[PDB]
């Protein structure tokens, strides 16, 4: 038998909100929850195109 | 409680206490040999993590 395993996490950079001068509690999770970051990372901006 | 008793050890046979332990390892190829006893690692056939004992 075999198998390969992968340990990583990922995260939210700083200040990746860019809507607030301070952060909440300042203590907070780094992961992509909804709340943290679902539509408010400032570093990407999506756009659908259409009619191509 | 108290127990008293004895150790004693004249040399090559010559020796005399109470209860003498007498590890066995003659058998084993032993990394240090002065340990006493041996290591076995199997890692389990599904879940592949070590089992050491």
């Amino acid at each position: 038998v075999m198998g390969f395993k992968t340990r990583y996490g990922i995260g939210i950079n700083p200040f990746a909100e860019s809507a607030a001068q301070a952060p909440a509690s300042r203590i907070q999770s780094g992961m992509p929850s909804i709340l943290n970051s679902l539509g408010k990372n400032a570093y990407f901006r999506r756009v659908y195109v259409k009619g191509i | 409680y108290v127990i008293v008793g004895v150790v004693e050890n004249i040399g090559e046979k010559e020796i005399v206490g109470s209860i003498f332990y007498a590890p066995y390892t003659e058998g084993l190829d032993l990394d240090d040999p002065e340990h006493v006893g041996a290591f076995k690692v199997v890692v389990d056939p599904e879940s592949l993590q070590p089992s050491i004992g």
